[PDB]
RNA sequence: GAGCCCUAGCACAGGUGCUGCAUGGCCGUCGUCAGCUCGUGCCGUGAGGUGUUGGGUUAAGUCCCGCAACGAGCGCAACCCCCGCCGUUAGUUGCCAGCGGUUCGGCCGGGCACUCUAACGGGACUGCCCGCGAAAGCGGGAGGAAGGAGGGGACGACGUCUGGUCAGCAUGGCCCUUACGGCCUGGGCGACACACGUGCUACAAUGCCCACUACAAAGCGAUGCCACCCGGCAACGGGGAGCUAAUCGCAAAAAGGUGGGCCCAGUUCGGAUUGGGGUCUGCAACCCGACCCCAUGAAGCCGGAAUCGCUAGUAAUCGCGGAUCAGCCAUGCCGCG
């Protein structure tokens, strides 16, 4: 039972990047428990638009950490093939656990 | 307001304790108005800076526990 | 109410806890 | 002064109380968002360029 | 044996489960009148029944979670209604007239900058 | 003074970031300060190349710098003795292993940040603003573009009175999100003061 | 209201007598959106109408209101000079608005310490037709008559 | 006399020194107002006009009909985000929903149904009916979570105010260069006879107090949140488990509901002011920190002339979080419900 966390600012290249990680584990391992979407940690910034004294009117900036999760029940190396380096994630991260 | 020391300045004490072997000087001028007036080292007169000058403050028993700044007021006509 | 340190309401408003509003 | 100052804010000083922030570009004291070492202006600036990643136009 | 409709109203969601026969109503492992204890309006949540005639003749087991009480009262009011249309496509033409069937979109409008409060605007002094 | 930065406005669609690397509260801050002083030195000692974008990707001790230009042969050297010194200037301050790709703009008259840069250039060589603007737009409009526009701010022709010339062609639907509008801002230090150049070029759709 | 006529906002029937007029009156009792506390009051007060008279509350209620509706009132008006209190017929929707508003105001003018009582005794004093609400209502009606001389300006 | 570092010179540094009326950039504003234009033709000696005007209609120069104009551009609308309904994908957050074991806490096997989480789609079009209309469209009815811009954002034309800012930054000029630079310690920005703006807390019984009583809705936390123990009336101090956090913590939601108290009083309203004892952060709390507990309990009984906000989940009212941040003078602001 290999279980993996994936963070990302980019909601597209996760459901993308870490869901090829479901082909290369059903095609090369056995049973998968599909992609699970963890709720998001949304850091927000509120910024006064002008250099000087314009306290009403500012603009809203968010920085949104998306969180996806993957479970597979197959600690063999018929899997750990693609699933070590066979890349398409460029602004992503990995948590590796069992 | 603390209870683990009386956060009084080294540079001042050093100068009082070392005056405490026959020492009766007025010429004593500090800048640490932040330092607590400490149990019994009284008799003397300390010139406390108010930001513009030091002030001849005589120090008595009834007035321990208080800081030095309390006796050297910093602003004018009040 | 909200102005009185020594009420429940006082404490809530002020953020604090104490004798007049404990932490259970 | 703002130089002898941009400089002084870099020395780890006697007592950490004296340790302040400073917009790392727009070399500046106030409204310094800690997650970016960035002054609210020199900040709205880079954000607009996309030179701070994931950072975006918020709207709800 | 079992019947379901989901109600929502403003952060609050209702799990409704209708069962045939009776009259009693659980909400969150608690009697109705124990959950909505002397809150004048609660008697409203079951008004969908009163309108069909199943005033009593149904049991109800209920989960209810989300923000706050008076919403939940309405949340249920939809569940109940939705649940019993899925025990009768013929339960349309009487429930829709009083429309216990419309979700009701009205949420907290959002706090805007420069205002104090979404619409309430700061205090002008002119002179 | 109204009007949003039309890149900022487009980051969701129609425009990606110039730093695509992930992180977290702990080192995002410096993965920025470094990240910048990079495109810092790059922009200065690479001007002659003429650099449009300068993307950056990361993944811990690697950093895929991708300097876009239209003069690639100026980043390079002879066989490669500039591009050699530079991948070495990068790792000089950056305690890291610096990948340093190069790209080319097939058409530098569709790269607003150059079009602006161009016009700025002319200005410092006491040129003729109204015309420069006039030409630049044309140049761009010539090379296949679906509309475009350029603004010089003020102190035109050394004038005591600051003013603001601008010319436009085709479309520039600045309110349409699905536009794809390269924007670029050239500066322009002159003997009597700064002017400011803004270039817009419209391409996209559906 | 420059564009439209604005729909008479439609109210949710009384969950206890089934009357829109009642909710209306409950709302006028309400302070800072404490609708719960408000209904307690109205009902506790209907309690105090049995406990004191033979007849049905909904009936005292309907009636108290009826007596408090004004039929004419003065509306102010611009003329070449200063202003004119111009008497004119008071529209049904407003009659209702004013009645309820006045009942609640008059109620909280009374001396008794607990709200449901005040509401009740005022409701009672009204159907009998002698509350301070029916007072500040004959004041209007009378005042529209005082000014009967200017009734040739009504728009 | 390679580099480095010292003292003596030198070229220079430095300047939050002046000019926003030399400037860039960015902002405010009329104003999300329904406008401002151009190309060609046409009319006029010409400035210019026509177009854009008119009649109908829109939230709109929105569209319709008409017309010496016919078309375009920056606007408006739409393309993006959030909130309503439904579907697909997906199972450490959902449950007896169904059954079994439950130390009776979804806790345990077990399942994703449902709730949710988050990605992607569907859905609304004046498409349908009746009436009026030449048309656009208007009024009404159906069905539908939603109906005629369903609700809230982001988004600010040509220009205007020689608006704002040289103290964020960039910059031309100008000016000081053992001092208009720099360093430190202390004071100041916290002064107080007065006067205004914006707020907070009240003046009470639709109220105040004390008790018991899950209805959760955004966000933050590994030099942190800190459960839970014990000491203390408490602030807080010991200890001390868990969480790189849909898993652990901040966290009590408060208004509410139930019970009891107060009984119309300057009060069991109100908590200013002052005396005292302490806690914490910090090198350090006199000037000048917040917090706890004892005492002290002020003006205030709803406010002259004036005057501000808001059209619906709005106003009113009740809490919750965050940014800066050692601590905090936040009753401020940005957000949640
Ligand atoms: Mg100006
Ligand atoms: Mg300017
Ligand atoms: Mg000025
Ligand atoms: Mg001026």
């Amino acid at each position: 039972k290999i279980r993996i966390k994936l963070r990302g600012f980019d909601h597209k290249t996760l459901d993308a990047s870490a869901q090829k990680i479901v082909e290369a584990a059903r095609r090369s391992g056995a049973q998968v428990s599909g992609p699970i979407p963890l709720p998001t940690r949304v850091r927000r910034f509120t910024v006064i638009r002008g250099p000087f004294k314009h306290k009403d009117s500012r603009e809203h900036f968010e920085l949104r950490t998306h969180n996806r999760l993957v479970d597979i029940i197959n600690p063999n190396r018929k899997t750990i093939e693609q699933l070590m380096t066979l890349d398409l994630p460029t602004g992503v991260e990995i948590e590796i656990k069992t | 307001s603390l209870k683990k020391g009386v956060f009084v300045d080294d540079h001042l004490l050093e100068k009082v304790l070392e005056l405490n072997a026959k020492g009766e000087k007025r010429l004593i001028k500090t800048w640490s108005r932040r330092s607590t007036i400490v149990p019994e080292m009284v008799g003397h007169t300390i010139a406390v800076y108010n930001g513009k000058q030091h002030v001849p403050v005589y120090i008595t028993e009834n007035m321990v526990g208080h800081k030095l700044g309390e006796f050297a007021p910093t602003r004018t006509y009040r | 109410g909200k102005g009185d340190r020594r009420t429940r309401r006082g404490k809530i408003w002020r953020g604090t806890y104490g004798k007049y509003r404990p932490r259970k | 002064a703002r130089k002898a100052l941009i400089e002084k804010a870099k020395r780890t000083p006697k007592f950490k109380v004296r340790a302040y922030t400073r917009c790392v570009r727009c070399g500046r004291a106030r409204s310094v968002y800690r997650f970016f070492g960035l002054c609210r202006i020199c900040l709205r600036e880079l954000a607009h360029k996309g030179q701070l990643p994931g950072v975006r136009k918020a709207s709800w | 044996e079992q019947y379901y409709g989901t109600g929502r109203r403003k952060e609050a969601v209702a799990r409704v489960f209708l069962r045939p026969g009776n009259g009693k109503v659980t909400v969150n492992g608690q009697d109705f009148n124990e959950y909505f204890q002397g809150l004048v309006r609660a008697v409203a949540a079951l008004e969908p029944l009163r309108a069909v005639d199943a005033l009593g003749r149904f049991d109800a087991y209920i989960t209810v979670r989300g923000g706050g009480k008076s919403g939940q009262i309405d949340a249920i009011k939809l569940g109940i209604a939705r649940a019993l249309v899925q025990y009768n496509p013929d339960y349309r033409a009487k429930l829709k007239p009083l429309g216990f069937l419309t979700r009701d979109a009205r949420v907290v409008e959002r706090k805007k900058y420069g205002k104090h409060k979404a619409r309430r605007a700061p205090q002008y002094s002119k002179r | 003074g109204n009007k949003i930065h039309p890149i900022g406005f487009r980051l969701g669609i129609t425009r990606d970031w110039e730093s695509r690397w992930y992180a977290g509260k702990k080192q995002y801050r410096h993965l920025l300060l470094e990240d910048q002083r990079i495109r810092g030195l790059l922009e200065k000692e690479l001007y002659s190349a003429g650099l449009a974008r300068v993307d950056i990707e990361r993944a811990a001790d690697n950093v895929a710098v991708t300097v876009h230009v239209a003069k690639p042969g100026v980043v390079i050297g002879r066989g490669g003795e500039r591009i050699r010194v530079l991948r070495e200037e990068l790792a000089k301050l950056t305690g890291k292993n610096v990948a340093l790709n190069v790209q080319e703009v097939q058409n530098p008259n569709l790269s607003a940040p150059l079009v602006a840069q161009r016009v700025a250039e002319q200005i410092e060589r006491r040129f003729a603003v109204r015309r420069a603007i006039k030409q630049a737009v044309q140049r761009v409009m010539e090379s296949g573009a679906k509309g475009a526009k350029v603004i010089v701010s003020g102190r035109i022709g050394g004038a005591e009175q600051a003013r603001t010339e601008w010319a436009a062609q085709g479309r520039v639907p600045l309110h349409t999100l699905r536009a794809n509008i390269d924007y670029g801002f050239a500066l322009a230090r002159t003997t009597y003061g700064v002017l400011g150049v803004k270039a817009y070029i419209f391409l996209g759709e559906v | 209201a420059r564009r439209r006529r604005a729909e008479v906002r439609q109210l949710q029937p009384d969950l206890v007598y089934g009357d829109v007029l009642v909710t209306a009156f409950i709302n006028k009792i309400m302070r800072d959106g404490k609708k719960n506390l408000a209904a307690r009051i109205f009902y506790d007060a209907c309690k105090i109408i049995q406990e004191k008279t033979g007849q049905e509350p909904l009936k005292v209620f309907k009636q108290a209101v009826e007596n408090v509706k004004p039929r004419m009132e003065v509306r102010s008006r611009r003329v070449g000079g200063a202003n004119y209190q111009v008497p004119m017929e008071v529209s049904p929707r407003r009659q209702q608005s004013l009645a309820l508003r006045w009942l609640v105001q008059a109620a909280n003018q009374r001396p008794e310490r607990r709200a449901a009582v005040r509401i009740a005794h005022e409701l009672m004093d009204a159907a009998e037709g002698k509350g301070g609400a029916v007072k500040k209502k004959e004041d209007v009606e009378r005042m529209a008559e005082a000014n009967r001389a200017y009734a040739h300006y009504r728009w």
